RNA sequence: AUCCCGUGUGAAUCAGCAAGGACCACCUUGCAAGGCUAAAUACUCCUGGGUGACCGAUAGCGAAGUAGUACCGUGAGGGA
RNA sequence: GUGAAACUAAGUGGAGGUCCGAACCGACUGAUGUUGAAGAAUCAGCGGAUGAGUUGUGGUUAGGGGUGAAAUGCCACUCG
RNA sequence: AGUAACGCAAACAUUGGUGAGAAUCCAAUGCCCCGAAAACCUAAGGGUUCCUCCGCAAGGUUCGUCCACGGAGGGUGAGUCAGGGCCUAAGAUCAGGCCGAAAGGCGUAGUCGAUGGACAACAGGUGAAUAUUCCUGUACUACCCCUUGUUGGUCCCGAGGGACGGAGGAGGCUAGGUUAGCCGAAAGAUGGUUAUCGGUUCAAGGACGCAAGGUGACCCUGUUUUUCAGGGUAAGAAGGGGUAGAGAAAAUGCCUCGAGCCAAUGUUCGAGUACCAGGCGCUACGGCGCUGAAGUAACCGAUGCCAUACUCCCAGGAAAAGCUCGAACGACCUUCAACAAAAGGGUACCUGUACCCGAAACCGACACAGGUAGGUAGGUAGAGAAUACCUAGGGGCGCGAGACAACUCUCUCUAAGGAACUCGGCAAAAUAGCCCCGUAACUUCGGGAGAAGGGGUGCCCCCUCGGGGGUCGAAGUGACCAGGCCCGGGCGACUGUUUACCAAAAACACAGGUCUCCGCAAAGUCGUAAGACCAUGUAUGGGGGCUGACGCCUGCC
RNA sequence: CUAUAACGGUCCUAAGGUAGCGAAAUUCCUUGUCGGGUAAGUUCCGACCCGCACGAAAGGCGUAACGAUCUGGGCACUGUC
RNA sequence: ACACCAACGGCGAAAGCACUCUGCUGGGCCGACACUGACACUGAGAGACGAAAGCUAGGGGAGCGAAUGGGAUUAGAUACCCC
RNA sequence: GAUGCCGAAGGCAGGGCUAGUGACUGGAGUGAAGUCGUAACAAGGUAGCCGUACUGGAAGGUGCGGCUGGAUCAC
């Protein structure tokens, strides 16, 4: 009953940073190209969905 | 007949849980999902506890395979889950072993088994576990027996060798008349984990072998063919020389 | 031909063996199936000097100010 | 009712991909809207509504792929 | 082009106040709107938007003294609430292990992973911005401390338990509500009247306790079996004890003891010098100090509680820890060391906590007629969480003022006719609830069927527990709410599914049918491989192809 | 008697369309012809068969219930006219 | 499916019933007074059984054999005959 | 005079029964002479008949069971 425009919907930042996470791409090879990639760009944010795993910014 | 008991520690959670997925998560075995939550029964297949006397308590449901299940006790206390055998009643007896009785549930190598008996559950390989014969009202006669090794005929009608140190049990498999039975509806296949299938003629040239036509397609196929591209009809399938043709003697007709 | 590899067979030790653009003779040249070694050569995320018929704020680096920033994208990424 | 059974009012019982209808899920007709209030809506009606139902949270399957009660449909307003 | 527009058709109005300036800012009085929300709260998200003082450049679709805007300064307090120090599901990673040009793939123990298990707190008060967090009362968990009592305890291991569906209705209850009774106030300029207006509240927790409830075997006799009454039977219920087998506990078998048991709720403490109608006094006229009456009863009654309690059904309904129990095996620790108990004192880990959350703060590029899980569920009518009008509480839609042309849109009505309209009765109009009478062809005997069609309905008295009499109105389910129906035919049996955003169908699915493959190291599918699915299945099963309920059939080559 | 062809001859194929249905979601010529329904009917219903080019699991022919299905008619009702 | 036995023989209400055996059971007849003492005969409606073919559902399938196919015979042969 | 109950035609609606008629179609009967065949009566040229199923232009044919209202031969 949504548009479809209203992909990005509210998810719980544990969620995402389960995915597009530090952590996350540190596992694979593909990700440490990833982080190698954007340190040369040199970004701000590495990794931009991140999460605290307790803290201000935490979800329970 | 259907009395829900307590559960018995034969009666756990752990399984599989995504219906033909296989690692990689692809779909493999087709048309599974939906369905009952089911919880699995530790059935006894070997029966390998030999010589000690066995009861009959009750008789449950299985939501796992189409046969009833008998729970049954020792003297020793310990219980176990039995295929039903047919015209078995609670109270009824049953022990495994070498050399004993031949009745309804008793359990024995196929040396000691008289030619003409009607068997099911049994082993091809040694202590391996029962494997041939385990559907509702399946059953196969043992014809006769000669050298190392004893010949069936399964319920599949194929007449095959196996090795005459292999147990087995006398009795047909129980509660025959399920296959009578009438679904009625599309929920009650849904209800079983069975999901709908679309029949090839349907689809695009690209999703399957007899693609889309103008109106409506006859299968211009030369042939009825598989999702992948094999003969559909009569083709066997069976590997050429699959170490088990020795014993094979008369094919299913 | 020479060179190097899968499968299979499989030699000869200097009275030998290989190469000399199928192959054989003759001559010439060389000694495979064990290793290791500097320089002359390639390059610029850079450091220190120097020069510039190079730019001068729409140019020169994307960036002479918060510049990989603001902002956009779930994300890889885009990007003043 | 006959010896067994069948057959028939009665009560009890509470089956159903039963019925009517809100929530909820949809999207059949019309009108409006078309530099919209809105990149698919509002208005009046309309279909399902104990099921092959609806939904939340946390997961899985990934592009020579995936998923599909099959429309070449869907896979972040992108999909022969 | 100074044109279209200014984001719903809930609606504003006036008097004061502040101010250089007011349709828009503050307050008062009216009026109007929502009230299964347009109310209050919590998950996610946002991230300081919250509060105070100052400001009015830009932002705000006008204004602006105001603001979710800008500047300065504050604000979030926990043994019990939510996560972590506890346990596991899907799933993830995976020591060794197997495979693979590399990167890596599979996979065992292990370890992660809540949306689930486990586990202790409530009432009142303060309050510019926090409160189950701070204050006062009573509570409760886990440790430590002492006294006493025992001597082995701890982990590994063995076990019991934890532990589980759907539907249905009947109970027994509370929460709420309504009316009485009690208490206080009342004169609201009208014909009459006190028939009026307010109050009647209390939690977790601790002690008690349980019938008209629910369960507790059979046999005879009656009450309709039932709720019951007499007798008898000897484990015949929660619940305990013993024995036997390799056998601690457990399971299992034999023997024995027990008529009660279950749990919402209830009584009492908690709990009154709490709270509170009013009363008195101050007004910075915002709010404040002071004293406080009564505080019970009946009838409605849950979708909440007992309750995983029953009864029925097939599609047969999570794991692990805490918890209870316990010998041998292993490891470690051992005397004022450890464990066991009832009192008593003491002791108290991190992180969230503001605000919004049917949203001007999240998601829709907007202060956007939209999307967004959960909780609480008042009155009158009503079958109802529909509808209409209201309470609590919250709002009056961030442009107005006029005038009342054509025309477009949202709506009401229309003389005579009644589908003549049109591609087509498209859209409108009509019908409607309840009770009663009546109800066809056809049929798979279930249906068709609310068939069709007809009558009745308000308000009063009287009778029986529906009937008669009266009386208004043009009209009585008088508003809202609330089926048009009949006769044919094609297609598809049916409920379903589908082209997000031009197609919902005759397409797909389906129960059913039939053909073929497949004997388990199965066929098939995915992988280079290891292996995974099929399946912890086994031919009454698993693949695949066509057709499509039921009925009659399915011819030749 | 005009007509039609149960009946025979011949040709060719692997064999030559049976039951049932039929101007149909299939019919070109075609608004086929006839009947009905209407004052008037290219649609609709029943039937004929001359099936351009139905037909037996790409199912044939029936069929109660069902449908925001397609299609014809009728009563009620109306600013559709 | 049951040669010989088999017969112008047996039993059954009729249909039917035969290699052999055993079990459960229906009748029939005969001889006695042992007994009841008219309890009888028939039968509208109603009930049960009822060869073969046929049909529904599941098995089973040697021979025979509707249908069907081929070979002949025949003017023709959708028949007789054969496979 | 008004009004209540009951009240005939009249109205509407669905029913039961029957009358007439209807495109087309199924069979029946009588028509000397037409077509196709020759099923039946003789052992009717394959014995006939009854029930039943399948098939054939049509009389029929075959299968399964039954009977003689069967001839020939057996006496
Ligand atoms: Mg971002
Ligand atoms: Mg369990
Ligand atoms: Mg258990
Ligand atoms: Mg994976
Ligand atoms: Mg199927
Ligand atoms: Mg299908
Ligand atoms: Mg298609
Ligand atoms: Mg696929
Ligand atoms: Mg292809
Ligand atoms: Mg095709
Ligand atoms: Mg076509
Ligand atoms: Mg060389
Ligand atoms: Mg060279
Ligand atoms: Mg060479
Ligand atoms: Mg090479
Ligand atoms: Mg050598
Ligand atoms: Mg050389
Ligand atoms: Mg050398
Ligand atoms: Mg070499
Ligand atoms: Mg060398
Ligand atoms: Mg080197
Ligand atoms: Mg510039
Ligand atoms: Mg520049
Ligand atoms: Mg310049
Ligand atoms: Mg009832
Ligand atoms: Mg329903
Ligand atoms: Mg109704
Ligand atoms: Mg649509
Ligand atoms: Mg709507
Ligand atoms: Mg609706
Ligand atoms: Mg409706
Ligand atoms: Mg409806
Ligand atoms: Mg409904
Ligand atoms: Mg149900
Ligand atoms: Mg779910
Ligand atoms: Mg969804
Ligand atoms: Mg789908
Ligand atoms: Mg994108
Ligand atoms: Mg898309
Ligand atoms: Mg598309
Ligand atoms: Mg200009
Ligand atoms: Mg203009
Ligand atoms: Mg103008
Ligand atoms: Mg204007
Ligand atoms: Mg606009
Ligand atoms: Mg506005
Ligand atoms: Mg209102
Ligand atoms: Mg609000
Ligand atoms: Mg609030
Ligand atoms: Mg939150
Ligand atoms: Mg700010
Ligand atoms: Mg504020
Ligand atoms: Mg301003
Ligand atoms: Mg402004
Ligand atoms: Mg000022
Ligand atoms: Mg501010
Ligand atoms: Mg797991
Ligand atoms: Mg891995
Ligand atoms: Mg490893
Ligand atoms: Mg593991
Ligand atoms: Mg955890
Ligand atoms: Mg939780
Ligand atoms: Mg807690
Ligand atoms: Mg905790
Ligand atoms: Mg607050
Ligand atoms: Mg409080
Ligand atoms: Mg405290
Ligand atoms: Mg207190
Ligand atoms: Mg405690
Ligand atoms: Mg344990
Ligand atoms: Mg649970
Ligand atoms: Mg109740
Ligand atoms: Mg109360
Ligand atoms: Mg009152
Ligand atoms: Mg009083
Ligand atoms: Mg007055
Ligand atoms: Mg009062
Ligand atoms: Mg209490
Ligand atoms: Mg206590
Ligand atoms: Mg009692
Ligand atoms: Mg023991
Ligand atoms: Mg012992
Ligand atoms: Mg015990
Ligand atoms: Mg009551
Ligand atoms: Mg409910
Ligand atoms: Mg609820
Ligand atoms: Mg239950
Ligand atoms: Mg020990
Ligand atoms: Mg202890
Ligand atoms: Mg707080
Ligand atoms: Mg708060
Ligand atoms: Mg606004
Ligand atoms: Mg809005
Ligand atoms: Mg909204
Ligand atoms: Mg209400
Ligand atoms: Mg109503
Ligand atoms: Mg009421
Ligand atoms: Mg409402
Ligand atoms: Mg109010
Ligand atoms: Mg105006
Ligand atoms: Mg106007
Ligand atoms: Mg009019
Ligand atoms: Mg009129
Ligand atoms: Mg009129
Ligand atoms: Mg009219
Ligand atoms: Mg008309
Ligand atoms: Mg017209
Ligand atoms: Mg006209
Ligand atoms: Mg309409
Ligand atoms: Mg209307
Ligand atoms: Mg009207
Ligand atoms: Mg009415
Ligand atoms: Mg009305
Ligand atoms: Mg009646
Ligand atoms: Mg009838
Ligand atoms: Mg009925
Ligand atoms: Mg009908
Ligand atoms: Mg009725
Ligand atoms: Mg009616
Ligand atoms: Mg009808
Ligand atoms: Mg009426
Ligand atoms: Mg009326
Ligand atoms: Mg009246
Ligand atoms: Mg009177
Ligand atoms: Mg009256
Ligand atoms: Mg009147
Ligand atoms: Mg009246
Ligand atoms: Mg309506
Ligand atoms: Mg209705
Ligand atoms: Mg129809
Ligand atoms: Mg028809
Ligand atoms: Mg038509
Ligand atoms: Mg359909
Ligand atoms: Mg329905
Ligand atoms: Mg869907
Ligand atoms: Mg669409
Ligand atoms: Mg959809
Ligand atoms: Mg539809
Ligand atoms: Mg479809
Ligand atoms: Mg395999
Ligand atoms: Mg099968
Ligand atoms: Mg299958
Ligand atoms: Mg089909
Ligand atoms: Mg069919
Ligand atoms: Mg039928
Ligand atoms: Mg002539
Ligand atoms: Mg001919
Ligand atoms: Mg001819
Ligand atoms: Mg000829
Ligand atoms: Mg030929
Ligand atoms: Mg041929
Ligand atoms: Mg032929
Ligand atoms: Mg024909
Ligand atoms: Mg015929
Ligand atoms: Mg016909
Ligand atoms: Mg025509
Ligand atoms: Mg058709
Ligand atoms: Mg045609
Ligand atoms: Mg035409
Ligand atoms: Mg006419
Ligand atoms: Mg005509
Ligand atoms: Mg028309
Ligand atoms: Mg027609
Ligand atoms: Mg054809
Ligand atoms: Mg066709
Ligand atoms: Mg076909
Ligand atoms: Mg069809
Ligand atoms: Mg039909
Ligand atoms: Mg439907
Ligand atoms: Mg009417
Ligand atoms: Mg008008
Ligand atoms: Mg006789
Ligand atoms: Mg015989
Ligand atoms: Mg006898
Ligand atoms: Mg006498
Ligand atoms: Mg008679
Ligand atoms: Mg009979
Ligand atoms: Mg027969
Ligand atoms: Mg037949
Ligand atoms: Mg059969
Ligand atoms: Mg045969
Ligand atoms: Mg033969
Ligand atoms: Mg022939
Ligand atoms: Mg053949
Ligand atoms: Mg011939
Ligand atoms: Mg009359
Ligand atoms: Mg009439
Ligand atoms: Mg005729
Ligand atoms: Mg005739
Ligand atoms: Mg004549
Ligand atoms: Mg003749
Ligand atoms: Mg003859
Ligand atoms: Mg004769
Ligand atoms: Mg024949
Ligand atoms: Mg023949
Ligand atoms: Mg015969």
């Amino acid at each position: 009953k949504a548009a479809l425009c209203l992909t990005k919907r509210s998810r719980s930042r544990k969620s995402l940073a389960r995915t597009h996470g530090f952590r996350l791409r540190m596992s694979t090879t593909s990700g440490r190209a990833l982080l190698k990639r954007r340190r040369a760009k040199g970004r701000k944010i590495l990794c931009t969905k991140t999460n605290p795993s307790s803290g201000k910014r935490a979800s329970p | 007949q259907v009395k829900s008991n307590p559960r018995n520690n034969l009666i756990s959670g752990q399984r599989r849980c995504g219906k033909g997925r296989n690692a990689r998560g692809i779909i493999t075995a087709r048309h599974r999902g939906g369905g009952h939550k089911r919880l699995y029964r530790k059935i006894d297949f070997r029966r390998n506890e030999k010589d000690i006397y066995g009861k009959i308590v009750t008789i449950e449901y299985d939501p796992n395979r189409n046969a009833y299940i008998c729970l049954i006790h020792y003297g020793d206390g310990e219980k176990r889950y039995i295929l039903h055998p047919r015209g078995a009643i609670i109270g009824d007896t049953i022990v495994s072993g070498t050399e004993v009785p031949i009745k309804m549930g008793n359990a024995l190598p196929l040396t000691d088994m008289p030619l003409g008996t009607a068997i099911h559950n049994i082993e091809i390989t040694l202590g391996r576990g029962g494997q041939l014969a385990r559907a509702a009202g399946a059953v196969a006669k043992l014809i006769a027996k000669e050298g190392k090794s004893a010949t069936l005929k399964l319920p599949s009608g194929e007449v095959r060798l196996i090795s005459k140190n292999c147990s087995a049990t006398v009795g047909q498999v129980g509660n025959v008349g399920v296959n009578q039975k009438r679904l009625g509806r599309a929920g009650s296949k849904r209800w079983l984990g069975k999901r709908p299938v679309v029949r090839g003629v349907v689809m695009n040239p690209v999703d399957h072998p007899h693609g889309g036509g103008e109106g409506r397609a006859p299968i211009g196929r030369k042939s009825p063919t598989t999702p992948w591209g094999y003969p559909a009809l009569g083709r066997r399938s069976r590997k050429r020389n699959k170490y088990s043709d020795n014993f094979i003697i008369r094919r299913r007709s």
